[PDB]
């Protein structure tokens, strides 16, 4: 009922901000629209306030601004984005602006981004599985309804066509057990070609119902950059607690995230933290992520697959150490294996996930995966080191264990992981896969595998 | 050496490769050492 | 004779080369993060010093008119 | 009275605060968001905000507290759920209804209106009575009674006592005065999270914490009000190991203190805790949660909370220690405190100090870790509590040379030093024997031998087996086992059976679920005694090897006893399998 | 730019350079014109080495040709930052007002950057790399990219400002910008210094972007860049098989190693080794680089092309 | 000089999509195209699908044989470092002569002389797929293993009664593109049969 | 000084040596007066250094400065100054040799970094302050034999 006054008192730009003179009583993270001379409009975020000042902070550049011809409007509010149940199946902005050739969202709700965290007493131990038709996955790696695992990748590493596979297919494994499940899908500062990709993906991908493409580009402005995510995770929360539906979201490149956070603080005069990234990232990447997690007086569930790339293919990095800790898992994408072509390149051997025993299970899945997943890592450190022992010992003395292991190994390589970019495998072939591979050995070779499971699946 | 960011990328990499290396080298160590004992029981 | 020529190189590896450049990494890791990372906020500090100290002369200053 | 000035980001500014002091808690805005008082330069004031300050208006009002950052303590403090800022989570959802934490929750750290059972002391009306005095107990529940201590720093003689009854908190239970002015205190007792409690004299320790696992009990002995140290990060040895000072151990109490970890672990430890189970010695079966208090604050939480949750829950042990009981506190994560310690530092733009954590770090650790102790309570009558800290580290890629790691080790005492190798191995304790130590041995050693004179020659027999142990596994792999010598290889299946027998536990196993200290004593008697009984009779080592086989089948299955059929009986069945094994090793010689 | 360390003799290879300068064209080249007419200008020199610079221009008998503008290190600081720009306005003046060939020796450009960052922290500015202004770089490009022949006059300006890395190093501010603008780089290393050859010039990293014109059938022999390309890969190969031989032992190389290891020892001492008063023909040079490399046999010679070897694998 | 840490660095490939990545170390033994096929990519392999199916429908095929190649022999080379050629097997011999003819015959290029000035796609596709041929033909020949021998016996068989293909393969270079096309294309195929022609007549005696 | 690393018995070898100290003998009264800084350590460290020295019946000629790390970090700073002014007093002014102990002298070099670093000073290696060379000087430059008086410190 109150119409915001619209200052036209600019007294100072440099860079990105704008200084007001005498806003009379701003809010600290208010938004405000821009009336250029020119009649132009932009949208900008209200940063520090002051006495009678408020330094804003404006999109798409501050290029043409005059201390005496530009209005700014204020409004009072705090970035409440839209969100309703029709969000689905439709691409959008980086700032949430529609960009499917539809019509604006008509709202549900308004709920405020960067939401409130769950109370630790309200939380539940993630369970079931989650399908994503990648077998070194699904076998090894297992992923439940509820865990945080980040997909670490490098520069030049195929993440995005990763990204692609597990958007689209994604389901849930209870398919054999006896439709709520949504792929909020988020890109942060993707490439200006990349972005034709993700649009050809989620133009034919056929289960549109299902996934939410919010799509920020490089060259936009780095503000929406780091809104993005966060409207992301508002509507996939909306989803699972508001909603009752079972919610994937990934996370596109969330080092860019981790730089546009770096370029915002450093516009406010701040120190800069160690080594260059500011000490707050911590608590940013920890907001981002702890929003998922399983609820138990509500029936959904978030679970987040971010993918971050890791600068110099290396570990040591702020952003990666950092939000190993966060985290519960590494999915790491292997250079060499990317040399060697074969298609994922999931180092599965250095890769874990550290809750993956309640993924394995009997009601869920089937008995025999940990067993197997278990088997598959031995017998692959086996081969690799039998295989690391020829190159020096001639291959000559290798005994036949030794070859029989070899022969594993290059079985796994070119035949288990190299999956195609749309071969959609079930864990279950995943795992008749699996046998097919460990039935080579003696039934009394695999040490490894518990009793009355071999005498079950070793006679094929 | 002069310290600088590539250079610590250079020699944790030397040292992870010398590390592997030392493993084969053991590896390779530890065969000839059983043929060894192998062909000294024989002899014996 | 073979057993002998593989054992020294292993040692020495073990001994010498390993021991050798484990050191040189945490001499470079003290140096850059030691001494760069440390001057690099201080430069920084004293920067934000200078500024703090401009704007308290010119709040001076105006008051004092 | 009083209004904000500048708000950028969890900085804050607000005016008209001359009265204000440092480091004074402080309810900012309508949303009441609490922050703490950092620099009072000029009449203005400067606040840093724990939650979220977006939205925030200027000329919003500032309500000042003066209080520092304090935790309400009294009946109702066990059983609950608590965040870093002592904010009852249990409640809080309850009364919201909704899972989200709101954002400026105003909901009392213990319940004001609930009925505790209360009954005072033989005190009388006008008797004298002076901080730290035992005036009533409680029974907060069943076989958890709560004892009232009037509180510190304050002194007078009694004037009105309330007679035995069903009371709140809320109500004023006593009042006296101490001049010619009277003072009114209820059940309620308010204390800084940064000041220590009060103490007498800080006692030597001098009483093993029986953690019910005999790798811990025995090799590696920890002492009431002593601090130790785990370098948890995989293979569940940190759960297993509070699992069992819960359930086994002779505290009193347990406050587990979770701070920054990953929010499902903090969610999973949550749901485990009420699921176990304790029984009684005289044969009752209770709940953990009756005598377990838990403070979880998880990395959503603000980093300020995730700071000040381990003063918290150390200010709460002390508090429980004030009456005497002996209290033990787990820290889930110290390493993720010291994070936390290091964005604030960060954000206060503080000179950084090795690796990037701030100067002070070593400091605050050793002054947070000095607590630790067992101390001869405050005020009448003479008791004694303790309160020791289990707290865990995580070191990175379990290089011990992180400054956290580096300090950790240079003020614990007793290090525990769990091993992810043997975890690989299947080892349930996954205690790596070859890295822990117990510098309270020493202190200890008059309770080993009042105990038993012989166990503590006992222990430093194990000691030299254990260094023997890699000496012989050298031995084997450089030459191997054909080398050793008949006094050799008995010496390495020693070693062998102690570990894979006695220094190795079963826990999942209902038999060795729980070791007693006596079942403990009397397997390292009739394996040390064994040992030696076997090594002066050299004899050839097959020949010894052939006599003894059904007696190395007879050991493992001393350790497969059940506690179920009491310490004396599992003790006489290890003493008869000793004595045969004597037997045998003395006639056939 | 000579790059070299503290100790290293790069004075005393930039006074031979500045007294055996000279044409190559046909071995042809009174010449007053062609006479190089240095401008030796020395910032922050030890007195030693400015009286050295002095005598050996006297003696040479160019003190009738050669100038000097010198700041020493007891002279004041902030005249280190005038020095060298005055000595290139003279150069300048000297060579396209006047038509001669002009050379230009800038000494230590370190004690110029030093210059830059007193004066830069006297002024409170935003630091850069290691303290030093962030505008270093223009300055370093003003004093460098005014040097090069211009098409309206007859005149030329050639400059070879030796450089001192602080700790022996190239990721130092001074020498990487100095890197980027220059469009070459002479490499003095240690360790050919702690072997005793006068001139350390280690030829691997060394590096001219101009070399391919100097260059060519019109003033070199035809076979120049084969021969040059080939001992580079030679030495790099052989340095490469030696610190493989330094681990696997001597009796591990193949015949091809002891051939490179032998080429290695050939070429530090006999062909870069060279009197400090004693000059080389560019065929001489030449002559001495096919001797170095006709130790390997024809088929080991990949980079030079089979018409060069015909009439030069011989000789 | 200095490492992808480097802002700028990082930046550009944080949004390039092809990196030509030249490493100095090429640079020193004066390779002169110079790029480091570890370290460089293209993400645009991806989109030119149609092109390359429709310019010669088996280069994907024989352009991930090439990849993987390279990619063992710079694997192999850390254990060569510290055994040597001692232990190597047949295919890491024949793998690593197939990668040195590789790395002299097609990833250099003069460009100062019509050899190497300008290398047509029809001329580069022809020299990959032949090299390849080599190798799988040569592989095929030392896992058949007649003659009692086989292997490695095999592998020197071929580098020595049958070199003269070997020569005319790391000479292929030199196929004057002013030849035209129906020129060059002629003489790689002729030299194909012939490549054909041997480790078939290399089997015909058993070795 | 003593180089000890954590966890070494060097705590043990300062109480048997101050047990034991004495003049080579080869004058009770100018015998060795110890004084003892304790600069940052432990509750039960300093319990046992009480006990050690009230056992070995040297009370007579020993004074303790003791500073617990539960003591304001600044106050750690002071400790070392008053026992060396009480050493100066002690051998200076009254005769009787003096053989001065701190131990942890490295919780002093962290006090000092906490200190400098709540001032922003300017940093030396590893975030020490610049000075710390001067400061170490004050505290340990102090040993020594003045010629007009038959102390000794």
């Amino acid at each position: 009922l109150e119409v915001a006054m619209e200052y036209r008192t600019v007294t100072g730009v440099a860079g990105p901000l704008v200084i007001l003179d005498k806003v009379k009583g701003p809010k600290y993270y208010e938004i405000v629209n821009i009336r250029l001379g020119d009649g132009t409009m932009r949208r900008g975020q209200v940063l520090e306030v002051d006495g009678e000042k408020a330094v804003v902070q404006v999109f798409e550049g501050t290029s043409g601004i005059d201390n005496k011809f530009t209005t700014v409007q204020f409004t009072g509010e705090v970035l409440k984005t839209p969100v309703s149940l029709d969000m689905l199946g439709r691409i959008f902005n980086g700032s949430g602006k529609p960009i499917d050739n539809g019509p604006p969202i008509l709202p549900e709700a308004y709920l405020d981004i960067s939401g409130s965290s769950i109370n630790p007493s309200e939380r539940t131990y993630p369970e079931e599985m989650i399908q994503t038709g990648i077998s070194t996955i699904d076998v090894m790696n297992s992923i439940a309804r509820g865990q945080k695992i980040p997909l670490f990748s490098a520069a030049g590493l195929p993440h995005n066509e990763i990204a692609a596979q597990i958007c689209r297919q994604a389901g849930l494994v209870k398919r054999l057990e006896k439709d709520n499940f949504a792929i909020v899908f988020a890109a942060m500062g993707v490439n200006m070609e990349t972005a034709q990709f993700f649009k050809r993906d989620f133009e034919e991908n056929g289960s549109m119902e299902r996934v939410t493409l919010f799509l920020n580009l490089a060259n936009d402005p780095t503000i929406e950059r780091i809104i993005t995510p966060r409207i992301a995770l508002t509507t996939a929360e909306y989803l699972a607690y508001e909603c009752g539906k079972h919610v994937l979201v990934i996370l596109t490149d969330m080092s860019s995230y981790a730089d546009a956070l770096r370029e915002v603080s450093a516009a406010r005069e701040e120190v800069p933290g160690r080594r260059g990234y500011p000490g707050y990232m911590y608590t940013d990447l920890a907001q981002i992520y702890e929003r998922a997690g399983r609820i138990e007086g509500r029936k959904g569930s978030i679970t987040q697959i971010p993918i971050l790339t890791m600068p110099n293919d290396d570990i040591t990095h702020p952003t990666p150490d950092l939000t190993g800790y966060i985290t519960e898992g590494q999915i790491y994408i292997d250079r060499q294996l990317q040399n060697r072509q074969i298609y994922p390149p999931i180092n599965v051997l250095p890769s874990l996930s550290r809750l993956m025993k309640s993924a394995i299970g009997e009601g869920m899945t089937r008995r025999d995966h940990s067993d197997v997943s278990n088997q598959l890592y031995a017998n692959y450190a086996i081969g690799k080191d039998v295989q690391a022992m020829k190159a020096v010992v001639g291959e000559e003395a290798l005994s036949s264990e030794d070859l029989l292991y070899l022969e594993f190994l290059d079985k796994f390589e070119r035949k288990f992981v190299a999956q195609g970019a749309y071969d959609s495998r079930n864990i279950f072939q995943s795992l008749d896969l699996a046998w097919t591979l460990l039935r080579i050995f003696p039934r009394e070779l695999l040490h490894r595998i518990p009793g009355k499971t071999l005498d079950q699946y070793y006679s094929r | 050496v002069v310290p600088t960011v590539t250079m610590l990328g250079v020699m944790k990499s030397r040292l992870v490769g010398a590390t592997r290396g030392h493993a084969l080298l053991k590896k390779k160590s530890d065969a000839l050492t059983v043929q060894f004992r192998q062909i000294l029981k024989n002899i014996v | 004779l073979t057993l002998d020529e593989a054992i020294k190189t292993t040692n020495r590896r073990v001994n010498a080369l390993e021991n050798v450049v484990k050191p040189r990494l945490e001499n470079t890791i003290t140096y850059i993060k030691g001494e760069l990372d440390e001057l690099e906020r201080e430069d920084f500090f004293r920067l934000k010093k200078i500024q703090g100290y401009k704007k308290r002369e010119i709040e001076r200053q105006l008051a004092s008119s | 009275y009083g209004y904000v000035r500048k708000v950028s980001g969890p900085v804050v500014i607000a005016d008209g605060m001359n009265g204000a002091a440092m480091y004074e808690l402080v309810r900012v805005g309508h949303d009441n968001l609490i922050g703490e008082i950092i620099r009072l330069e000029g009449d203005s004031a400067t606040i840093q905000v724990y939650e979220e300050t977006a939205g925030l208006m200027v000329n919003d009002p500032v309500l000042r507290t003066h209080k520092p950052l304090s935790v309400e303590l009294g009946p109702g403090i066990l059983g609950n759920i608590f965040d870093g800022i002592q904010r009852p989570l249990k409640t809080i959802a309850i009364r919201s209804g909704d899972v989200y934490i709101p954002r400026g929750v105003s909901v009392p750290a213990l319940d004001k209106d609930t009925l505790w059972e209360f009954q005072p002391k033989k005190i009388g009306e006008g008797d004298l009575l002076t901080g730290g005095d035992l005036y009533a107990t409680v029974f907060e529940n069943s076989l958890m009674q709560h004892h009232v201590a009037l509180p510190p720093d304050a002194m007078g003689k009694v004037t009105y006592v309330a007679p035995a009854g069903q009371y709140s908190l809320k109500d004023t239970v006593l009042e006296l005065e101490f001049q010619g002015v009277k003072k009114s205190f209820t059940m309620l007792q308010a204390w800084p999270v940064r000041t220590p409690r009060p103490v007498s004299s800080k006692l030597a320790a001098d009483t093993p914490l029986l953690t019910g696992q005999r790798v811990l009990d025995a090799l590696f002995p920890s002492v009431l009000g002593g601090t130790c140290a785990i370098p948890g990060a995989f293979g569940c040895g940190k759960t297993v190991i509070s699992q069992a000072l819960s359930k086994y151990s002779n505290s009193d109490t347990v406050v587990y203190v979770g701070c920054g970890e990953r929010g499902n672990e903090m969610a999973e430890v949550l749901m485990d805790f009420p699921q176990l189970t304790m029984t009684l010695p005289d044969g009752r079966e209770e709940s953990v949660m009756k005598r377990t208090t838990l403070v979880a604050n998880t990395s959503n939480m603000p980093v300020a909370a995730r700071e000040a949750s381990i003063y918290t829950g150390i200010t709460i042990a002390e508090y429980f220690r004030d009456m005497g009981y002996n209290v033990s506190m787990m820290a889930d994560s110290t390493s993720r405190w010291a994070e936390a310690l290091r964005e604030i530092s960060g954000r206060l733009a503080e000179m950084p100090a090795d690796s990037g954590y701030p100067a002070y770090l070593a400091a605050r650790l050793a002054s947070f870790y000095e607590r630790a102790g067992k101390v001869k309570c405050l005020g009448g009558p003479e008791r004694t509590g303790s309160v020791t800290i289990v707290g865990a580290v995580s070191p990175p890629g379990g290089d011990f040379s992180d400054p956290v790691t580096s300090a950790t080790l240079s003020i614990v005492q007793v290090f525990w030093g769990l091993d992810k190798k043997l975890a690989q191995r299947k080892h349930f304790p996954s205690v790596n024997w070859l890295i822990s130590y117990s510098k309270y041995s020493t202190a200890l050693e008059s309770f080993y031998e009042q105990f038993d004179p012989d166990f503590i020659n006992i222990r430093t027999k194990a000691r030299e087996v254990l260094q023997r142990e890699d000496d012989l596994n050298e031995i084997v792999q450089l030459v191997g086992k054909d080398a050793l010598a008949e006094g050799d290889k008995i010496t390495l299946e020693t070693a062998k059976l102690l570990r894979e027998d006695y220094l190795a536990q079963n826990a999942f196993t209902p038999y060795d679920k729980f070791c007693p200290f006596y079942k403990s004593v009397w397997m390292m008697r009739n394996i040390i005694h064994f040992y030696n009984l076997a090594n002066q009779a050299v004899i050839t080592y097959t020949l010894i090897k052939h006599r003894l086989g059904d007696l190395f089948y007879r050991l493992v299955s001393q350790k497969f006893e059940d506690p179920a059929e009491g310490e004396p009986a599992l003790v006489a069945k290890f003493k008869k399998l000793h004595e045969d094994l004597t037997a045998g090793f003395r006639a056939l010689e | 730019p000579l790059f070299s360390a503290a100790g290293l003799p790069h004075n005393e290879i930039a006074a031979q350079i500045c007294r055996q300068a000279g044409l190559v064209k046909r071995l042809e080249k009174d010449g007053e014109e062609d006479n190089f007419a240095i401008v030796f200008a020395a910032m922050g020199v030890n007195m030693e080495t400015a009286q050295f610079f002095k005598r050996d221009f006297e003696e040479n008998g160019s003190m009738e040709r050669v100038t000097l503008f010198l700041n020493l290190a007891n002279d004041p600081t902030i005249e280190r930052i005038i020095t060298p720009r005055i000595a290139l306005t003279t150069a300048e003046y000297l060579a396209y007002e006047c038509g001669k060939h002009v050379l230009v020796i800038l000494t230590d450009m370190s004690s110029y950057a030093d210059a830059l960052r007193e004066v830069s922290a006297a002024r409170e500015e935003v630091p850069g790399r290691r303290g030093y202004p962030g505008y270093m770089y223009t300055d370093l490009a003003q004093i460098y990219e005014r040097a090069g022949r211009i098409e309206g006059r007859k005149g030329s300006i050639t400059q070879i400002p030796i450089l001192t890395m602080p700790n022996d190093d190239i990721t130092h501010p001074t020498p990487d910008l100095t890197g980027y603008i220059t469009e070459g780089q002479i490499y003095i290393d240690r360790q050919l210094q702690n072997r005793q050859i006068y001139p350390p010039i280690n030829v691997l990293p060394s590096l001219s972007r101009l070399m391919k014109s100097a260059i060519g059938e019109g003033m070199t022999r035809r076979d120049h860049s084969d021969v040059s390309n080939q001992l580079y890969a030679n030495y790099a190969i052989g340095k490469d098989v030696q610190a493989m031989k330094a681990v696997v032992g001597e009796e591990a190389l193949s015949s091809e190693d002891l051939l490179y290891l032998e080429f290695l020892d050939k070429f530090e001492r006999k062909f870069v080794a060279q009197g400090a008063y004693d000059s080389r023909n560019i065929f001489q040079s030449l002559d001495l680089a096919w001797t170095l490399l006709r130790i390997f046999p024809r088929e080991l010679l990949h980079r030079i092309p089979g018409k060069t070897l015909d009439q030069y694998y011989s000789r | 000089g200095g490492d992808f840490s480097d802002p700028v660095t990082s930046a550009t490939l944080s949004i390039v999509q092809v990196f030509w990545g030249l490493d100095k170390k090429l640079a020193q033994r004066k390779h002169f195209p110079s790029v480091n096929w570890l370290i460089s990519y293209s993400k645009y392999s991806t989109a030119l699908e149609s092109f390359y199916e429709q310019f010669d429908p088996d280069f994907i095929n024989i352009r991930t044989k090439a990849r993987e190649v390279l990619q063992r022999e710079d694997d192999l080379n850390e254990i060569v470092q510290l055994v040597g050629k001692d232990a190597l097997a047949e295919g890491d011999k024949i793998t690593l002569e197939t990668a040195k003819l590789l790395r002299e015959d097609y990833l250099a290029q003069n460009a100062f002389t019509p050899y190497d000035k300008f290398c047509p796609f029809y001329k580069s596709v022809w020299m990959m797929r032949n090299i390849i041929h080599f190798y799988n033909l040569a592989n095929q020949a030392v896992e058949k293993g007649a003659g009692m021998d086989g292997q490695k016996i095999t592998y020197t068989l071929i580098k020595h009664r049958l070199g003269d293909l070997f020569y005319r393969l790391v000479s292929q270079k030199f196929e004057d593109p002013a030849e035209g096309e129906p020129a060059l294309v002629a003489k790689f195929k002729k030299l194909h049969e012939d490549l054909t022609a041997g480790f078939r007549a290399l089997e015909d005696e058993t070795r």
